[PDB]
């Protein structure tokens, strides 16, 4: 039920991202999709990722988009178009993608139907793994910098490329 | 950190030391190793000088080229010495100072 | 039925990105934003799958993908800015000179 | 601990050298004392030196690159195949950089950061070749792509360069998202991302009725990303526009280096892997579509760069035919075709860069070139006849294997398509010879002679093209060696 | 456990109610500056740096010297980038 | 009587070292 | 869960009273510095001045200008006020006195601070005023610029503690308060908080006489009040964070039975009050930087020093094996 | 004569010099002192 | 859009997701029939191959 | 016209070499990278002809 609520909010917010006449409004509805995603992540028990989606996607990336799109002052005439003529092609593509892709896990991951019986007493509890609990933060930090550090450093190289490109493409020194 | 030097392809020459230390590898440098190092450093300094004349920075360009050459030349010499000591390269000299010492 | 619902959440985000590509012929900023939606949907799949399989490899890739998404957004908006500066407008009729 | 890093000496050196060059360029380009000197050529020469030293370090330490393979296993895998692929990539980068100095000086492109981004993309392609996991593969691909997006828009005041950058960014991000989706589907279905784990899980079943639809669609989406990367139809339309709109050295670098890196990735992800002929049918149909579309579109072109772009699309189709057949000789012929196409493309782009000092734009601009520079007109004609596949030139090997695999794998439609496309290609290649030799235009264009770098590279590539078939054994043997290193 | 997040949600609901009450009671009686894009870019880079520091800072006790030096190399690459920013005048608003 | 450009002198020495080192490298390999 | 809203209101309502009286306290302290009295007529010693001002704003007619973004214009003060309020759900006042014992509380606080910029930017664009928009852009850029230094200082404290739990951050200072060995870090943090709150010497929105119009110039009645309450609640929160990270939170100055007698909530309140006094004393002491000058300070001084302190503290701790 | 260039750099850019010294201490301790303590413990 | 339009859209999407839940339950309920059909068709193919391999 | 020709023909070896280098340095331009660097490159006076000999 809660997943239904979050799914509906994300669906409507994403439709608003792709269908808002004003791009600034599209960026603000994108922030709502990211907040909804963060709620989903909190339901998964991954609090670090839920907070990092707020810090990075909303706090940094969406701010970048908002800053740029606001200073553009885009007039509706340059980007407007009637989208009624795209109902059939979008209908076909969306229906094909829907049937093939919303049920891709059904054959591999067959759902457990909820019986009218308390199957929650069949929960076996192991206290050995509960003596010292690791947070999602510590579990990630145990791996990032030692056993998979090459990928970490390559990501740093990617960021350096971003900085250099931003300067070489836009800088006009005074 | 668990480490393992085990290589995929086995050495084809007597293994004098399977994991030689940094100082030991450096102390194992031969005259050929110092020749490779000096050639790479000299070529790099020359390229820095010649490429730096047009912008007017031949001195600093020589320094930059020499830094690149020193790094690459040390790397090449260390590679050769360590590979000799691990038996990946022909190392009759290292085996002489192992049988004798 | 938990896993299928998480997966269909990610699915609708990916589908909305595809639709944003399809529906915005004249709005290339929203084309970029639709691509960002698709990348978020994939990042969520990795996290959901990592939880589902009890395996940490999904989370490592989720962090690294967030880094890639940030860099790609930065450079994309730079290219947007320079295109706008050269033309003075963002309309797609002024970015179609190369053809044939 | 230090000796474990002998497996990554080349990458460590080239990354550190790139950092040194970045600092040098930024410190002295902003200097008032030296009057803010252009440093594109200075940094370019130092970076060519760095690339050559990296090549020496990689080539000489052939066994040492496999050291500590268990420790490095979850990050990359180095073997014979990656060894020779990386050597080829470094040589291609060196030749491309050598062809840039006249462009830096006469155009006055003073940005040294162009060289730094080329070096960083070279590091990315090096990591692509040795990638042995979906995560590493994606990250290296993305580093490469970001560098390319930046350099394609390097002429930031030009309408063409900005347009090419924008189209490149949008379509490349789209395809990268598709590929990442494929990786996520595979991970969710198998619980693995390492190529060995994927090889074990998939082998022996392919489509056995109870087929994992997640693995199928993961393979499909990853293949779509790869086909975008190799400019294969119908994921190709970005390539002609980007090739035309980017600065000509950028176009030269994009037409060679990224193909080697991604074909290495394709061979290690699928051949080393296991699934039904579905993926082979994917590449088969894309090869046929690529040959047809490339031939016709190249026939329609009036500009040199667009013609070369469509020619490259047709030739990747010819190359992917070798991947589809799924034999050791298929992989060998794919490697041979990639090598020969790289050398021929470097020859052609050296000629194009030489003529760009006079702003060559149209095929008609080559009129009376046999009179105003006879040796150059002959060199370009040797390249064009090699492109057309006429023997005894080096370009004939691709045609020969295309027809050989078809009459062996049992294909006859493929043979027909190859015949028709070969004839069309011969027509639009010999049109350039006709323009340089047969036409008598009222107005001529007199071209500035090329610099020493491009002339030396042109002389060497022209000798290779005319004479490779006289002594071709080393290429055949080294490609056969690589093909087997993939499996055993 | 995510149990401590439920009070935060109820807190958000109550804060929204208070804000709506406060804001609803009175109803009864064309210039692009590249430097903002640039500051956004730098903020994005250093925000990702703070992100990668949080797992590292809580995990220093187990990664020991190796993790410390891997982070140091990461910082070194990003600080080379920052020095490039400094020298190119991206940090100067004059 | 004397060449005064010290950077040029250093570069000359570097070229000489490169040449002599190449010769020695060949002779001892 | 039926008792949770009671605790939530027991947090929120006294916070609003505290904000209303922080504005009075700032007016009284600035006045006393200036040889004047400050509010002293509306109520005994001016104690009813906040009630009168709030009631005045409630009765004032809302303008809501003829903009094309009426929903966003009104939602912007609600966003910033809700964000200012929600940070207090994870703040501990004493051992066990905290609404949500978040294990990721430090990163949660960083996320809230990162979110704060949106109210200011949306107010600027939705207000249909070029002057409000350019002011909002400058304020947003300054806030994000000082967020980097705030985050790096948070990482330094995290390395010392090795846990994102605020209560654990306090209880890690039982041996010694972090403000003693990290005094320069505390000074940098207090200045970064000043700049992050748009407070003097960094109060661009108050620089109207400097031809610099604030982001909230087109706001009247309770939208303006919500912006003001958010900023002052953030000032109280920044004082609380300075207290928690560097002054031992609810811990006494010395671990002696004579100090341990008075409750830890009183200790925490005293320290918060001392930092709130500094916010006002600094406002009364100095002039303000230009926008370019404070941006230069943010990127060229506070970021390098914060990064250097992260490196130094982590290196020293791993060297001597003093890590948590 | 690179001994007063450092002096002028410290005079003109005190924040940068302080940052460099602080980070340099932080890097010097584990690179030098930590192996010294490790070697001492083993013996 | 107006606030009420957004909320009506959210209610419509909630109904759509509940319908999706019904669809997933239905697909789960027909696993046995699908496996039985798969087995019968596999047996058909195997019998045909074994009879064709005879010649 | 006599003035410019007399000026050019009487230049010494050192000045001839200085102006050869200047002519090479200012033959082309990259005003875009100059704008990125925040500088404006000006033609030196030794390379500018008097207005009385120009076609305008
Ligand atoms: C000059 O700078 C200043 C301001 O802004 C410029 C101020 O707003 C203010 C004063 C503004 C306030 C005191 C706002 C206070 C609002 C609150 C404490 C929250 C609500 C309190 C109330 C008494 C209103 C009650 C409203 C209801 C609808 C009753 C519900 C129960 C001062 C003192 C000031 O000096």
């Amino acid at each position: 039920m809660i997943l239904s609520v979050l799914s509906s909010l994300a669906l409507v917010s994403g439709l608003m991202v792709v269908r808002a006449k004003n791009p600034v409004h599209s960026v603000l509805f994108f922030i709502l999709v990211f907040c909804d995603t963060s709620g989903l992540l909190l339901l998964l028990g991954l609090d670090f990722f839920a907070m990092i989606f707020l810090v990075v996607y909303i706090g940094a990336i969406a701010v970048l988009f908002l800053f740029v799109v606001m200073m553009f002052h885009i007039q509706i005439a340059e980007i407007h178009e009637e989208v009624l003529r795209y109902l059939p092609v979008s209908g076909i593509i969306g229906l094909i993608f829907w049937w093939e892709m919303f049920f891709i896990l059904d054959n591999e991951s067959i759902p457990l139907l909820p019986t009218q019986r308390n199957t929650t007493s069949l929960r076996y509890t192991v206290y050995a793994g509960k003596v010292r609990s690791w947070t999602n933060l510590e579990t990630l930090g145990n791996l990032l910098y030692t056993y998979y550090f090459v990928w970490f450093l390559v990501s740093s190289l990617i960021l350096l490329v971003a900085m250099i490109g931003a300067i070489v493409l836009t800088m006009h020194r005074t | 950190m668990n480490t393992d030097i085990t290589a995929l392809e086995k050495a084809q020459y007597p293994v004098v030391d399977r994991n030689p230390a940094f100082t030991k590898v450096v102390g194992n440098f031969s005259t050929l190793d110092y020749l490779r190092f000096s050639t790479i450093t000299g070529i790099s300094v020359t390229v820095g000088y010649l490429s730096g004349i047009k912008p007017g920075i031949k001195g600093p360009s020589m320094v930059t080229g020499g830094l690149i050459g020193l790094m690459g030349g040390f790397m090449y010499a260390y590679q050769n010495s360590a590979g000799r000591l691990m038996g990946f390269f022909p190392n009759d000299g290292e085996v002489a100072s192992y049988q004798k010492r | 039925m938990d896993l299928i619902k998480y997966f269909t959440f990610s699915m609708i985000i990916f589908i909305l990105g595809i639709w944003g590509i399809l529906l915005n012929r004249r709005n290339i900023l929203i084309m970029l934003m639709s691509i960002e939606l698709m990348l978020l949907a994939v990042n969520l799949n990795f996290l959901v799958f990592s939880v589902s399989l009890d395996d940490m490899m999904g989370q490592v890739f989720a962090l690294l993908v967030l880094t890639v998404a940030a860099a790609e957004s930065a450079i994309g908006l730079a290219i947007f800015v320079i295109t706008f500066r050269v033309r003075g407008t963002i309309a797609v009729e002024f970015i179609n000179s190369i053809q044939g | 601990m230090f000796n474990l890093f002998l497996a990554v000496f080349p990458e460590i050196f080239i990354i550190n050298a790139t950092f040194i060059l970045l600092i040098h360029g930024v410190v002295f380009s902003t200097s008032k004392k030296y009057d803010y000197p252009p440093l594109a050529s200075n940094v370019g020469w130092l970076g060519l030196l760095s690339v050559l030293i990296t090549l020496l370090l990689l080539a000489a330490g052939a066994p040492l690159l496999t050291i500590a393979h268990l420790f490095w296993n979850n990050l990359f895998r180095r073997d014979n195949f990656t060894y020779f692929c990386q050597i080829f990539l470094l040589l291609s980068t060196a030749g491309t950089i050598s062809m840039c100095f006249d462009f830096f000086d006469q155009e006055r492109f003073d940005a040294f950061e162009f060289i730094v981004l080329i070096l960083l993309s070279t590091c990315g392609m090096l990591f692509m070749i040795s990638a042995y996991d979906l995560i590493a593969m994606y990250l290296a691909i993305e580093l490469q792509s970001l560098c390319f997006y930046v350099i394609a828009a390097s002429k930031r005041k030009s309408e063409f360069s900005t347009e090419a950058g924008l189209k490149y960014l949008i379509l490349g991000a789209f395809s990268s998202g598709i590929l990442l989706f494929g990786c996520s589907m595979i991970y969710g279905s198998t619980g693995a991302t390492h190529f060995d784990q994927l090889a074990k899980i998939l082998t022996g079943y392919e489509i056995t009725g109870a087929r994992s639809s997640g693995i199928f669609m993961g393979i499909l989406f990853i293949a779509v990303g790869f086909l975008f990367k190799i400019t294969a139809v119908p994921f190709h339309m970005w390539a002609p526009d980007i090739y035309e709109g980017s600065p000509t050295p950028v176009t030269a670098f994009l037409s060679i280096a990224p193909k080697i890196s991604i074909f290495a990735n394709i061979l290690r992800v699928f051949i080393y892997g296991s699934y039904g002929a579905t993926l082979q049918q994917i590449f088969f149909f894309c090869s046929i579509a690529s040959m047809i579309l490339g031939a016709l579109a190249a026939m329609a072109q009036t500009k040199v760069k667009r013609l070369l772009a469509y020619s490259s699309i047709g030739h990747v189709g010819y190359i992917c035919i070798g991947f589809s057949c799924g034999t050791i000789e298929g992989i060998q012929s794919l490697l041979i075709g990639i090598f020969i196409y790289a050398l021929m493309t470097m020859d052609a782009f050296a000629i194009v860069l030489a003529l760009r000092q006079t702003r060559v734009k149209y095929i008609a601009d080559l009129g009376a070139l046999a009179k105003t520079n006879p040796i150059l007109a002959i060199t370009f004609s040797i390249t064009m006849f090699s492109y057309a596949g006429i023997p005894p030139l080096a370009g004939f090997c691709s045609k020969f294997y295309l027809f050989f695999a078809a009459l062996g794998c049992g294909a006859y439609f493929l043979a027909l398509v190859g015949v028709v496309t070969s004839v069309i290609g011969c027509f639009y290649y010999i049109r350039l010879v006709k323009r340089m030799f047969f036409d008598t235009p009222r107005t001529w264009i007199l071209y500035e002679p090329m610099d020493r770098n491009k002339s030396l590279l042109l002389a060497m590539t022209s000798f290779f093209i005319t004479l490779f078939l006289l002594y071709p054994s080393p290429l055949f043997s080294v490609t056969h060696q690589m093909a087997l290193s993939l499996y055993l | 456990m995510m149990l401590e997040f439920a009070p935060i949600f109820i807190y958000l609901v109550i804060s929204l109610l208070v804000s709506l009450i406060l804001l609803g009671v009175p109803f009864l009686f064309s210039r692009f500056d590249i430097r903002f894009y640039l500051v956004s870019i730098l903020f994005l880079i250093f925000d990702l740096e703070v992100t990668f520091f949080f797992p590292w800072a809580v995990s220093l006790n187990k990664i020991d010297l190796f993790g410390f030096w891997s982070m140091m190399a990461f910082l070194f690459i990003l600080t080379i980038g920052f020095l490039y920013e400094w020298k190119r005048g991206a940090l100067d608003w004059e | 009587k004397v060449s005064e450009d010290k950077n040029r002198n250093y570069a000359v020495v570097a070229g000489v070292v490169a040449i002599v080192g190449s010769i020695g490298w060949y002779l001892k390999a | 869960y039926i008792a949770v809203p009671a605790e939530i209101l027991g947090i929120i309502l006294p916070l609003l009273l505290g904000v209303a009286f922080l504005v009075l306290a700032e007016r009284k302290v600035m006045a006393f510095v200036q040889r004047r009295k400050g509010p002293d007529v509306v109520g005994s010693f001016g104690l009813l001045q906040p009630l009168a001002d709030g009631l005045k704003l409630i009765l004032k007619e809302p303008i809501s200008p003829s903009s094309a973004n009426f929903f966003l214009f009104r939602m912007a003060p609600v966003a910033t006020f809700m964000l200012s309020l929600v940070a207090w759900a994870v703040v501990p006042f004493d051992y066990g006195m905290v609404l949500s014992d978040l294990n990721i509380g430090l990163l949660y606080l960083f996320a809230i601070s990162s979110l704060g910029v949106y109210g200011i930017i949306i107010a600027g664009r939705s207000s249909n005023s070029k002057y409000a928009f350019l002011g909002a852009l400058r304020s947003a850029a300054q806030m994000v610029s000082y967020e980097v230094s705030i985050g790096l200082i948070l990482i330094t404290v995290l390395i010392c503690v090795g846990s994102c739990n605020l209560s654990e951050i306090v209880m890690a200072q039982k041996q010694i308060w972090f403000g003693i060995p990290l005094f320069p870090v505390l000074v940098m943090f207090f200045i970064s908080c000043l700049a992050e709150t748009n407070r003097a010497p960094f109060d661009l929105p108050e620089a109207e006489a400097e031809l610099v119009a604030g982001y909230n110039v087109e706001y009247s009645s309770m939208g303006f009040a919500l912006f003001f309450l958010g900023e002052y609640a953030n000032m109280i929160l920044m004082s609380g964070l300075c207290t928690l990270f560097f002054l031992g939170g609810w811990l006494p100055i010395l671990d002696l039975p004579i100090f341990k007698k008075i409750p830890g909530s009183i200790w925490f309140s005293i320290k918060v009050l001392f930092f709130l006094f500094l916010y006002i004393w600094v406002r009364a002491a100095f002039p303000r930087y230009r926008y370019d000058q404070l941006m230069g300070l943010g990127w060229k001084v506070f970021l390098p020093l914060s990064l250097a302190w992260v490196v130094s503290v982590s290196g020293l701790l791993v060297t001597f094996q003093w890590l948590p | 004569p690179v001994m007063e260039k450092l002096r002028m750099f410290v005079a003109q850019e005190p924040v940068v010099a302080a940052s460099c010294l602080i980070g340099g201490v932080g890097l010097f301790l584990p690179a030098v002192v930590r192996p010294i303590l490790d070697s001492l413990e083993a013996s | 859009v107006k606030v009420l339009t957004y909320f009506g859209m959210t209610l419509a999407a909630f109904a759509f997701w509940q319908s999706m839940d019904k669809v997933h339950v239905w697909i789960a309920l027909h696993q046995d029939e699908k496996q039985e059909r798969m087995e019968k068709e596999a047996e058909v193919r195997r019998v045909r191959a074994e009879l064709l391999r005879k010649a | 016209l006599a003035q410019i020709h007399a000026s050019e023909n009487s230049k010494s070896f050192e000045q001839i070499e200085v102006e050869r280098a200047l002519r090479k340095k200012y033959a082309r331009k990259d005003e875009d990278y100059d704008s990125m660097l925040g500088i404006t490159r000006e033609t030196p006076p030794e390379l500018i002809l008097p207005d009385n000999v120009l076609p305008g």
